Parts: structure tokens; C-alpha cells; sequence
């Protein structure tokens, strides 16, 4: 029947041409647009186009447009089921109502009843005030399913216009947050308030920007140039992900040979002990085909976190980055480690870490700041993990450090050593002025003494000889060594002792 | 002033009594691994009454209680005194006494006959490894009244030549539409001051001089 | 044998006469002593009092110290079974060697074993640097035998010395951390280093003292004058808590009653709503007997936790705190508040919430710390328990925060508001303001519009009628309605879905 | 470097020349080639070349030879993963210590932990005398894994020389 044509292309318009036209002036797709370039083609099946809101106040009975503000439904992306939902700027602001907050909340069930990933994708103002109450009510239902769904369907948020307010609580408790560049933008209290309250005048990309929230808050995960590039990159990173915390890791046909060995990673590290060297150089040659794609890459960039494929498998790796702040560990970097390491071993992903780490970061900054409870944090998220986990030393591991950065001691299956490692409790000079404390007056036994401690202790091999390293292996084996091990280790069975939950530091 | 005499003496004997009611109340928590009506209850204890030792020991008789101190001296002690209220009425040896209550830290303040004293009850070995313990000073505050939140000034009181006692009222700062009160944390004549009425302050800014 | 209890007294006089002596006249008592003051006497049972040492370098094999410098064993506080350990400063500085770290995994492992609690008493210098990287093995294994106890058991820490270096993470994955005034501190890295490599110049007290801990860094749950008072508080503590997972709460008899009514709490709040008044108040005259122990009690002063109880057994509170910041939610009350619940829901233990909450605190300082995820972590909390929660409204709550103060929404089981309650999405003048955009021109409309937001919006009955509220109660009643409705939730039960565990933000 | 593979093959002597080919004298394989000869090619995987011992009674602090006596790792048998542990005769016997002993208990550990078969080859005299009790703790500890697998992973033992006493 015409009529019922009619009336779908009727509720396609949301809130009309006009609005629609302004949203293609500023660069932004609308809400279907972006779901059609998300999902796989003619694959989308929509919920509850024709929902109404139902309030009669402030003359809300004069302005009923079908959906309500949000588009809902299902998909498949490269073939694999997953559910989904994209707010509309052009109706009242993309504002949460009573009966929007219902539209999510249909297929948020839906997609923890059917074991399935969930994106959101954000274009809002927030509670509707009209409404009142009733609509903070509405956000209440969906915080408690973003709750209940983590750790077993994973969840993707893109922020892809403003998102104030009760807006923000949503994506956070999320798996991963990305934003585009210039067009969005996300806080909790907005400038207005922030001019009447602090006196300081400030705009919305300056207060919460994605340069902010990428490279200061530690909020954002990573941000792209305009809406295609991103949405082609969220269609990229569910490749890697598995559907829930069943299934396993997904496998793909590889192009690349697990027997392969590296040369030139043999002249990696310098001789110089005080020049660097890019990490990623290494990760990016122990990775099928160069193909890496990383998490969290502006913010705290003394440590490197990101997914990989080994013989066609997803694996997730942690590295210390030289090159920044000598690759000491901070909070920052210990914050944005144990999040990553948490996800992996929730959903059954392998882990292989690179140190090369010399200590923490000194100072009254990072002490008032919590270093001590920071840095727990990833010892924590370490000790915990039953995944497979795989350990590779370069360089250097001092102290505490080297215990926090998967060590034998604290889980570690397999433990490899470069030649040109040093495993030790401290420098020498600094060793050597602590045991000849009450000899410190002289300069040639001092020499004397830090060279003998030097040859004795900064090596692989006094933790060789006590069995916490289970080989020093060549450089160019890397990659050989890992993919067999990774191999081996997919049989792993283990459990932590019976508990409602852990008390990690927070 | 530190009390004397029988009223020390009464003191003590309150606050053993108050000790001893509540240790036969901890002693029957659930969860514990033998039977407690096994285990036993020294009767020996140590009163120290801001610095005044008190040997004494604690037997039940019939309901009520008594105290016997190194003089032979002995003291019943009765009440219907329970945890919670702020007014310890009964009998200490032949005299009807009422006592103001407080808590603290490991001990009670209590007040009788214009005297108020501090107290805590220890066994022997507790007492000892007390004694250990130095007496600390206390440092003091820094001669001037700094604003801890930024806001607007909106009361004033206290003048210029004016010597103040500790939890006198001095300034109001409102901020976020709720009012904060300040209050002085010495002792002190009123020198100098450089905020008025319907000022705005940053945070570590100065209102007024000691 | 006389020549055996001439051993036990040889063992028992650790480092010598005039170290001990020393540690006196600092004003500290010695190892054994403290574990005289926390036992019932007569019951403590010592493990490993003759183990010693097995290193050769350094001419460390000449001064063998039987016990390695810590005392381990179990005994009874107020009749329950407690493990313990206690550091002794006068051997080797406290030291941790490969012994002493053997023996405290004895006493963990057996404490984990019967599901009993355990306290460690820290007075230390971190690795025994003469024995290298054998040390460092050491504390990895007791890191994770508490990352295995954490939500089984519960685990004390109290710091009366030195704590520096890897001996700073174990204390930081335990349940709570007291500290003594004057004498102890915990740093990472510590005063030489930080000279040589930031140029300032800072004492061990400034660097990571107990002000430091208790206000500022978000480390340490309290302080006290010295060792006797602080032993005589951690018994108090263990009467409060379950012995482990599944027993519960201990019970007591208490000497207070639960149907007696509250007449001042009918003029607690002020008619002005510009006035404060303190909810401490409130707490100690609604638990028995007014005897509360309070937990973070110098930190994030604009909220408060900690337990009481109620008809004998123990109950957690959380409130909002007026006198502070106008009461409202930041980031560092939020963290409190958010590891306290999740402490109370892995043991069981019921919390009472009161709200009176303006918002969030606005600001640069505030977006740019992260505010987003902090305040997530307060809402991911509450969601998740699945204890009893107990809510009442004494004046405010508006927009998300009344969401995330243990609102209906996110799971409370009862919800409760005083006749003062004002339940609404913002204040009169900003919803007007943003209602009525294209009409501010005018000031008499403006006023007028504003009266009658107040009169509709601003109370507790459009929540009532929604049925978001239970019930609306008189003040006086307080107490007698928890003790109730407390009694009738004990046989509550629910879980969460099934998962490894959740993603928690960070 | 090549001083690191001038350390490996310096390992993989043991005892010494003499006493491998007094070995072989008897009609009996090394350690190694057993271990050779029951994987696949090319798929063995050692751990733990470089553990010494630390004793230093009776003169023993001037003997350290590396691997203390037993060779551990795994590897493949027609495809199927597998994890073994081999007694070196020339190495004070066989004789079982504590880091000796640490070695088999790891190689225990992870194959529980995969579940996959284990082999054990024996050549051996029991508990080494100059370490007194620790080396019996040792043994301890081993006996306590084979009961906790039993019935859970198969285990296979192959006599090929002495085997006495603990
Ligand atoms: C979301 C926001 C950041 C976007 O700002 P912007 O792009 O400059 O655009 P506008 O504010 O003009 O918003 C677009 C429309 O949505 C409406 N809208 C936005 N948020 C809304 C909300 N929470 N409730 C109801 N309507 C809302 C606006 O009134 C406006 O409609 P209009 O074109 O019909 O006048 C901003 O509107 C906002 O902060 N909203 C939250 C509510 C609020 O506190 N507003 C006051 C501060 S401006
Ligand atoms: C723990 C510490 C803060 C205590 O400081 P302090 O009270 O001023 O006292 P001291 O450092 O002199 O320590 C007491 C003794 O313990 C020893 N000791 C302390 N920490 C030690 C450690 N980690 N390893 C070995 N011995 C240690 C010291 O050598 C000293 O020995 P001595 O009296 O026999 O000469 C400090 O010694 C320290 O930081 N130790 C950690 C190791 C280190 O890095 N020290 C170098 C800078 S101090
Ligand atoms: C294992 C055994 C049966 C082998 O007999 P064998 O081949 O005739 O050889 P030996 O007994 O000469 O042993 C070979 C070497 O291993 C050593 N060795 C054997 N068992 C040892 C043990 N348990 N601890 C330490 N060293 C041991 C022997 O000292 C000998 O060293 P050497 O040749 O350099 O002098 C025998 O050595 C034995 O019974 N050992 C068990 C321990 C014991 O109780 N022995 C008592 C004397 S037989
Ligand atoms: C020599 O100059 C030593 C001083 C610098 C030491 C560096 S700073 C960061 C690392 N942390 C630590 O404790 N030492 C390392
Ligand atoms: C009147 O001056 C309005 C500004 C104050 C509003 C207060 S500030 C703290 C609370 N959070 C928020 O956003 N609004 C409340």
C-alpha cells in the first residue's frame, strides 16, 4: 500500500530538510548515512521507526516526530551479527527522552541475549529538560546495561558531534571511545556555567576538544579526520575483536610465513647505552604483514599498547617506548597499560610485552599525584590474567619495574632475554655507593668496584642461572620464537580463586 | 582543673566500670573459634586520669560492681547507665554522682564537680608499653587567616583590636550558592584587615592578621 | 632443654641491645611488641623463628640473624583467628630477602587456606641489595598471592616506619592503609634521587608523610598519634568486618533500640537554602549507640564513608557532606566513595546512602583530570552490587548526580525522601533560561515563569507519582524505617552475568 | 655473539668428554640424543640451559657445570604436543638437587597447565649427599605433582640406567 511508503519517507526526514542541509554544511553526515556506511550492504534491519514521545508539557503535544531522536536496529559487518544505535541532531538536539531511552534500551537487551557487539554512535544535547525527571530516569536504565554488559559483549562508542551532560557516562564505561577531529567534542558542565562559577572563559574545543581528551584526560582512545575515515576504521578494529567472551579471538587467512627470521634486528639496540630506539620499529616487524593498529597512541607515549595478528590470530602488545621520557614508568602509563591488559584477558586475547625499562619517575608530582596505587594498577591487571602471556627483555629491567612488567615471578608462562639485557636491582654506580658506603672517599677503587659489579651483575645471566629467564635467544628469532609459543599456549587452563569480584586499587 | 582526692578517686572507679561493661559486651561476638565463657578476665587495670595512675582491681558482686584501690579502699559502683547516653547517674560508694560522658580514641572524657579529666583503662603490660610513648607538641597556626576556597566575601565581624579564642566566628565566604563559615584555629588580638564586605578572593589569599 | 630456650632467647633480641634501644628512644616500639599489643594474650603461635639467610656475596655469609628480619605466626583478636607478619627495622634495615619473603608466602598462603584475615605491619627499606635480583623474586611472589586474596579476604596494612621502593605495592593492593603521625612515610623513589635528577631539594616527611598520604595523594585511609593507639584501632576495626567472603557480618548485642524516634532531626535543615549543616550529624545519630568509624576521613572532605551499625550487626554509609564544596561530587570523592562500595559489596556488607548533591564541580582542572571517568567509577559501582542499598533524600538532587547517588534506576532496592526533598533536573532559573530562550528580553514574565517551575518541579512529588520514590517520610522516623527495612532485605539474592570480570574504568 | 653460542655448546657437554664416551662405552645414548631421538625434527625447545646449583658444603661451590644434571623442555610427537625432562648420568650421578628439582618441577607444572602428556628418562642415583635435607625436599615437591596429575594427563617413564633409593 502507498500509504505506508508514504509514511516511511516520511519518518526518514526527521526533523526536515532545512536541519538536514545545515548538518551537510558542517562537514557531518547524518545519522543513517553513517549507519549505512557502518554496515555491510543491504544488511540493515531497523526497530521501532514509528515510536512517538508522549509528554504534554511546555507544548511538547504540538511537536511529535517519529523515532523520537535515534535510529536503532541490526546488521552485519564482514558477515558477523552485531546491533546498533545512532542519535539525530536534528531532533530537539539528538536530546534523551523517556521513550528514546527505551529504543536504546530494546537493543541493548538484545545484543547481551544474543552474545553480540554493540556500537553507539553520539550526536546529542542530552536530557531532554522538557521532560523533566522522567528523562534522567531514562539514562538510569541504560547506565545499568552498560554495566552489566562489560566483560562479556564488547562495546565501541563514537563520538561524532557534541556530548554534554548525563550524555558522557555512557560511553565511559564503554571499551573504547573515539571522537573526529573539529566537529565533536565531550564534558560534563559546559562554558556558561564554567564563566558564572571560575570567572575563566573558555570554548567548547578548548574545554573538551579532541585534542584534549586524546592527549590530556586520558579519555579518548584515538580520533580521525571526518566521519568516513572513522566509521571505515571502526569497520577495521571489529575484524580483530571476538564477538563475546566465548567464542575466542577471530582467524583470518595470513599472507606471511611463522618461520621467518629478521637480520637486521640484530643492530637494533645501540652500543651507546645512552641512545635510544623506536619500540614500534620491532613491533611492526614482529606483526603479520606490518599491520598494527593502535590504542591510545597520543596520550602517554612512553608505553605502547595495540593489536597485531600472529599466524592469522589477534594479539594485543604492551611495550616500553625509549624514545619519550627514557621509557620510565608513570601513572599515565600505567593507567592506559592495565585498562588494555584488563580488555585482553577478559576476552580471552594473548598478551606479548617488550621491556626495556630503567625505573619510575621521581618527583613530588608524581607521588602527591598517587604513583604508588597507579602503578598497582598494572601489577594487578598482570597478576590476575589467565590468558596466555609472553615476555621479551631488550635492554634493561631495573628494580620494582622489571617485577610490574609480566615477569616470571607474577605470572609470566615464557620468558625470553636479548644478549644485550641487564636484569638487576640497580645501576652500578648507584649499587656500589650503597654496599661501600664507608669507602666513597676514594676514586680509584670506586672505578674499580662499579666495573667488577658492572661485569658480574648487568647481564641475562645471574636470572639465567636461577631460572627466571627460560632462554636468551637471537635477535632475529623473534618472531619464531613467539608464533611457536603462542602455539603451544593456546591450551591453557587456569582460575582464580572464587569471588564476587576483586578490590583492584581505583 | 585535674580533680582531687575522692573525686579522682570516684572517676576512676566510673571509668573502670564503664571498661568493664563494655569488654563483657565485646566478648560475645559471633564467629569465634572456642566457647569465650572459656577464657578469662584479669582483674588487675591501670586508670590514668590525665596523668595520675590509678592501681586498681574490678570484681562483680551481685549486679553491680567494685573497685579497690592500693589503700584498701573499696568503692561499689551502680548505675543503669548504658552506651550512647551523655549522663552516667548512680551510686559510688555511698554518694550519688552524676558524670558528663564523652567518647575518644581508646578512652572517655568525663566531667564531675567542675573537674574534667581524659581517661583510659590498660592492663599492667599495656600500661608499660604506653609509658614508651613521647608527648608531642603541637606546631600552630601561621599568624594570619588565609580564604581555603575561592568565593565572595559577604560578612565581616570581628574588628581590628580584638583578641580571639579558638571557634570564633570571623568571615563568611559564600561560593556556589552556599555560605561558609570561618573560624579561628588560635588565640589572638585582631591586627590588620585587608578584606571587605562584597570582596572576591582567590584560593591562599589573606583576609585578616594575627 | 635449658640450651633450646637459650636459643628462643637469642632469636628474640633480633639486631642487638643498642638498635633496640635506639628504636625506643625514636619513640617506636620494636616487632614483637606490636604483636604483643594487637593479640588476645597468651594466644600468639610464631612460625620460622630460627630460618636464616643463604647468600655468600658481600660478606653477608659472616652475620647470620635467625628469623631474617620479620616474625610470622598466627593468634586471636576478640576470639578469631588472625595471620600476621611484622617487619623488624634492626635487622638489615627491614630488609626484604629471599627468606623473609618466604616465610610471609607461608603465612598468606595459610590464610588464604582457612579464609581468615591477615595484617601486615611494615617498618622496612625495601630489597636487600647485596642479594640482587634473587630479592626482587621475593616480592613478586608475595605481590601475587595478594592479588589472589583480594575479595576473599580481607587484608590490613599498617605503616609504622619506613616503607621505599617494591615494599610501597604491597600495602597498595590491600584493602586499607593507616598510617602513624610523625614517623613513618612511603615514596617510591626517595629524596637523593629526586635531587640528583628534578634539582628540589625535600625531606622524607614533605616527600610521603602521613599529612601528605591522608590529604593530598588519595593513599592512606587515616593517621594516629602513635603505635599504642593505632594497634588499639585496627582491633576495633576487626570487630566490624567479616572474617571472609561467605560468613557475613559479625553480630553483636547492642544496647540501643530500634523503634525509638528522632525528634531534632525535624529542624535539621535550614529554611534558607543558602545555609549548610553537617550530615555527620545525621550518621551518628542515626547509628547505634553513636559510635562510627570512619574511613578517609581528611580526604575528599565533600563526602563521607564509613561503618556503624545498626541492630547489632554492621552496615557501611556513604553521604554527601553540604559544609565542603556545597556538597558536590569531584573526582577524589567519587574515587572514595566508589572503592568503599566496592569493598562492601565483595564482602557482603549492606551500605546506607544520604543524598543532598547540587551537581558536579565545574572547571578547566576538572575536564582536563578526567572527571568523565572518575565519576564513572561511583555509578559502575553502585550498579553493580548486588548487596542491599538503602537511599534517602534529605535536600538535593538534581541531573546525574541524583542518578548516580544510588537512584532506583541503577538498582537501589528502597528509596526514601524527606518532605524537603527537591527532585529535579536543574535549578528554577536555568531551566527557565533554556525553556524560554526567545522571551529573556522581559524581568516580570521571568520571575513569574520561575515562581512556577518552583511551585511544580521543585519537590519530591513528580518523583512520587512516577514511582521513583517509595515513599516520603518525616524526618524522626529515620532510623526506625532503615532498621526495618535492613531486617527484611538479609535474604536478598542476585548476580551478575557470568564473566572472567568486568572493564571497570581506570 | 658468539659468545653466546660458544656458552651453549660449552652447556652441552656436561660432565665432560671422558665420561660421554665412557657412555657410550657401555652401549648406552646421552641425554640429549635420547631426546633427539624421541621428538620430531627440529621441534625441541630446551628451558633452563644455564641453572647452577648453590650449595657450598664439602667443596662444592668449585664444580658448578651448567643444567645441574637434567635436560627439560618440549616439543612434538607425530604433531601432538608433548613435555619431557632427561637425567644426565655424567652430572654427579644424575643425582637429584634443588635447582635440579626446581627444573623437573616446572616442566610438571606447564604440562598440567596445557594439558599434554609428560615423559620422564631416567639414569640416576637419587638425592645428592653434599646437600643433605634440601635435596629431599626436592624429590618431595615432584612426587606431590605426579599425584595431583594422575588421571588427568597421561605419564610415561623410561628406565635406561641406575635408578636407586629416593
Ligand atoms: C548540546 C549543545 C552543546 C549544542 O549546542 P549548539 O550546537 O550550539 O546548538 P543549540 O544549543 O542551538 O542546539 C540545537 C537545538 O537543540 C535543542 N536542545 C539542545 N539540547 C537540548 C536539551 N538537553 N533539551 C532540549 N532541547 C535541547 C536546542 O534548544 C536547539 O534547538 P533550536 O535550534 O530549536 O533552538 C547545547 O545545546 C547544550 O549544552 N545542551 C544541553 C542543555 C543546556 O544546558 N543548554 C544550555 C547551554 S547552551
Ligand atoms: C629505608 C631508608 C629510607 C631508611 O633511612 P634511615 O632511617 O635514614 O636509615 P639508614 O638508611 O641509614 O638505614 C638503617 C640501616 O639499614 C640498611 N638498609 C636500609 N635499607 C636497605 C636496603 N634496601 N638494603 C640493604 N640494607 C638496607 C642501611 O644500610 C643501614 O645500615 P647501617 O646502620 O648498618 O649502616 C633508607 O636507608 C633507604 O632509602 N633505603 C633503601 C635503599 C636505598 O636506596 N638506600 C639509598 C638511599 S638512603
Ligand atoms: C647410582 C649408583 C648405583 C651407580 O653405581 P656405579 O655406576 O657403579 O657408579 P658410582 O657409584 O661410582 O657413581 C658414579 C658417580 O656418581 C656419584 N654419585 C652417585 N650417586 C650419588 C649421589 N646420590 N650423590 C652424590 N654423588 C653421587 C658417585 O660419587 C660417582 O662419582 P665419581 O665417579 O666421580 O667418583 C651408586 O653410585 C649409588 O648407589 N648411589 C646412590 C647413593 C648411595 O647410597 N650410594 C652409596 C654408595 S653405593
Ligand atoms: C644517574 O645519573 C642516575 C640518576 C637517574 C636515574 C634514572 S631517573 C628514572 C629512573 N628511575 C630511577 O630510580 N632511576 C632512573
Ligand atoms: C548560580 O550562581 C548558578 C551557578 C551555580 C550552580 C551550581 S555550581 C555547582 C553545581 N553544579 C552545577 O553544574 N550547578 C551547580
Amino acid at each position: 500500500l502507498e500509504k505506508l511508503e508514504e509514511r516511511r519517507a516520511q519518518a526518514r526526514l526527521g526533523g526536515g530538510e532545512k536541519r538536514l542541509e545545515a548538518q551537510h554544511k558542517r562537514g557531518k553526515l547524518t545519522a543513517r548515512e553513517r549507519i549505512e556506511l557502518l554496515l555491510d550492504h543491504g544488511s540493515f534491519e531497523e526497530f521501532d521507526m514509528f515510536v512517538q514521545h508522549r509528554s504534554t508539557d511546555f507544548g511538547m503535544e504540538k511537536q511529535k516526530i517519529p523515532g523520537d531522536g535515534v535510529v536503532t536496529g541490526w546488521g552485519t559487518v564482514n558477515g558477523r551479527t552485531v546491533f546498533l544505535f545512532s542519535k539525530d541532531f536534528t531532533v530537539f538536539g539528538g536530546s534523551s527522552s523517556e521513550a528514546h531511552a527505551a529504543k536504546i534500551v530494546k537493543v541493548q537487551d538484545m545484543a547481551l541475549k544474543m552474545r553480540a557487539p554493540i556500537i553507539g554512535i553520539f550526536d546529542a544535547g542530552g536530557a531532554r529538560i522538557q521532560e523533566g525527571v522522567a528523562a534522567l530516569g531514562g539514562h538510569g536504565e541504560v547506565f545499568r546495561r552498560n554495566v552489566a554488559a562489560s566483560g562479556v559483549i564488547p562495546q565501541i562508542s563514537v563520538i561524532m558531534g557534541p556530548c554534554a551532560g548525563g550524555d558522557v557516562y555512557s560511553p565511559a564505561m564503554t571499551d573504547f571511545i573515539f571522537m573526529v577531529r573539529d566537529t565533536s567534542y565531550m564534558f560534563v558542565t559546559g562554558p556558561d556555567v564554567v564563566k558564572t562559577v571560575t570567572n575563566e572563559v573558555v570554548t567548547a574545543e578548548e574545554l573538551g576538544g579532541a585534542k584534549v581528551h586524546t592527549s590530556k584526560s586520558s579519555i579518548a582512545d584515538g580520533s580521525f579526520e571526518n566521519d568516513v575515515e572513522a566509521i571505515l576504521q571502526i569497520r577495521r578494529l571489529l575484524d580483530f575483536l571476538p564477538a563475546n567472551n566465548i567464542e575466542g579471538v577471530p582467524e583470518i587467512e595470513s599472507f606471511d610465513d611463522v618461520n621467518r627470521l629478521d637480520k637486521s634486528l640484530d643492530t637494533l639496540i645501540p652500543d651507546n647505552p645512552n641512545k635510544p630506539y623506536d619500540m614500534g620499529e620491532l613491533i611492526r616487524r614482529v606483526v603479520d604483514e606490518g599491520d598494527f593498529f593502535e590504542i591510545q597512541a597520543a596520550y602517554a607515549r612512553n608505553i605502547i599498547t595495540g593489536f597485531g595478528r600472529v599466524e592469522g590470530r589477534t594479539v594485543g602488545f604492551v611495550a616500553n617506548q625509549p624514545l619519550v621520557l627514557a621509557g620510565v614508568l608513570d601513572s599515565d602509563a600505567s593507567r592506559k597499560a592495565a585498562r588494555f591488559v584488563r580488555f585482553c584477558n577478559a576476552f580471552s586475547i594473548p598478551i606479548v610485552t617488550f621491556v626495556d625499562v630503567p625505573g619510575f619517575l621521581p618527583g613530588t608530582a608524581q607521588e602527591y599525584g598517587g604513583l604508588i596505587k597507579h602503578g598497582a594498577k598494572l601489577l594487578f591487571a598482570y597478576s590476575q590474567a589467565t590468558v596466555p602471556l609472553v615476555t621479551i627483555i631488550t635492554r634493561k629491567a631495573f628494580g620494582g619495574a622489571y617485577i610490574v612488567m609480566a615477569s616470571k615471578h607474577v605470572g609470566a608462562d615464557l620468558n625470553y632475554a636479548w644478549p644485550t639485557a641487564q636484569i638487576a636491582v640497580m645501576g652500578a654506580k648507584g649499587a656500589v655507593e650503597i654496599i661501600f658506603r664507608a669507602e666513597i672517599g676514594d676514586a680509584d677503587k670506586v672505578a674499580e668496584r662499579t666495573k667488577e659489579y658492572e661485569d658480574r651483575f648487568l647481564s641475562p645471566f645471574v636470572a639465567a642461572e636461577r631460572g627466571y629467564i627460560d632462554e636468551v635467544i637471537m635477535p632475529h628469532s623473534t618472531r619464531k620464537r613467539i608464533a611457536r609459543a603462542l602455539g603451544m599456549l593456546r591450551t591453557k587452563e587456569m582460575e582464580q580463586p572464587r569471588k564476587k569480584h576483586d578490590n583492584i586499587p581505583l | 582543673p585535674e580533680p582531687e582526692g575522692p573525686v579522682a578517686h570516684r572517676l576512676a572507679a566510673v571509668a573502670a566500670a564503664i571498661d568493664h561493661k563494655l569488654n563483657i559486651r565485646k566478648r560475645g561476638i559471633s564467629g569465634q573459634m572456642r566457647d569465650p565463657s572459656l577464657l578469662t578476665f584479669q582483674r588487675e587495670r591501670v586508670v590514668v586520669l590525665s596523668g595520675q595512675r590509678f592501681n586498681v582491681t574490678v570484681d562483680p558482686d551481685g549486679d553491680d560492681l567494685l573497685v579497690t584501690f592500693d589503700d584498701g579502699t573499696t568503692a561499689p559502683v551502680r548505675s543503669a547507665w548504658r552506651p550512647g547516653a551523655p549522663v552516667w547517674s548512680g551510686t559510688v560508694g555511698d554518694q550519688s554522682v552524676a558524670i558528663q560522658v564523652r567518647p575518644l580514641l581508646n578512652g572517655v572524657f568525663l566531667q564531675h564537680a567542675g573537674a574534667a579529666a581524659e581517661a583510659r583503662v590498660f592492663t599492667r603490660r599495656e600500661a608499660e608499653l604506653a609509658d614508651l610513648m613521647p608527648v608531642k607538641e603541637n606546631a600552630g597556626s601561621g599568624k594570619q587567616l588565609l580564604c581555603p576556597m575561592p568565593g565572595l566575601v559577604k560578612q565581616i565581624m570581628v574588628s581590628e583590636g580584638q583578641e580571639v579564642k579558638n571557634g570564633e566566628p570571623l568571615a563568611i565566604v559564600e561560593a556556589m550558592k552556599m555560605e561558609n563559615v570561618l573560624r579561628a584555629e588560635r588565640d589572638g588580638t585582631i591586627s590588620k584587615i585587608a578584606a571587605k564586605e562584597g570582596d572576591s578572593l582567590a584560593v591562599d589569599a589573606v583576609i585578616l592578621e594575627f
